[PDB]
């Protein structure tokens, strides 16, 4: 789960992202 | 292509499983971090994934290793798999929704940090039909878009 644990990780940067602004 | 960033955001991955920072995921390491995430994998299945990136068969999986499998499955978008992995992490009672409760754990134990706001925002972003939580169709829009 090495490479799904990154995706999750990656999602929420994203959010942190689209929420930044 | 890799990147200086992209190869920090790797390394970040990498230090979740490397508790004692000792350079390298063990198979005790693995099981820790699968169990905080819902998982119950025997030694057996452990020593496989271990495996599967351990390209110098030393037991152990380092971070010229694991970069490469990272960025060799990144290459890839083909990954549905890879998203229903990712599905599978977080739907712990594998009902086939992740609850915002689910989802917050997950988070938690990811090494991440989400407020319930963030967490109630999260979840009303990718819940397109409403009910609160977010299905495995609703999944793959979020983690297939941006
Ligand atoms: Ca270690
Ligand atoms: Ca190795
Ligand atoms: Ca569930
Ligand atoms: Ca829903
Ligand atoms: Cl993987």
């Amino acid at each position: 789960k090495f490479y799904a644990t990154f995706l999750i990780q990656e999602h929420f940067r994203k959010f942190m992202k689209r929420q930044e602004e | 292509q890799l990147t200086e960033e992209q190869i920090a955001e790797f390394k970040e991955a990498f230090s979740l499983f490397d508790k004692d920072g000792d350079g390298t995921i063990t198979t005790k390491e693995l099981g820790t971090v699968m169990r905080s995430l819902g998982q119950n994998p025997t030694e057996a299945e452990l020593q496989d994934m271990i495996n599967e990136v351990d390209a110098d068969g030393n037991g152990t999986i380092d971070f010229p290793e694991f970069l490469t499998m990272m960025a060799r499955k990144m290459k890839d978008t083909d990954s549905e798999e890879e998203i229903r992995e990712a599905f599978r992490v977080f739907d712990k009672d594998g009902n086939g929704y992740i609850s915002a409760a689910e989802l917050r754990h997950v988070m938690t134990n990811l090494g991440e940090k989400l407020t319930d706001e963030e967490v109630d925002e999260m979840i009303r972003e990718a819940d397109i039909d409403g009910d609160g939580q977010v299905n495995y169709e609703e999944f793959v829009q979020m983690m297939t878009a941006k």
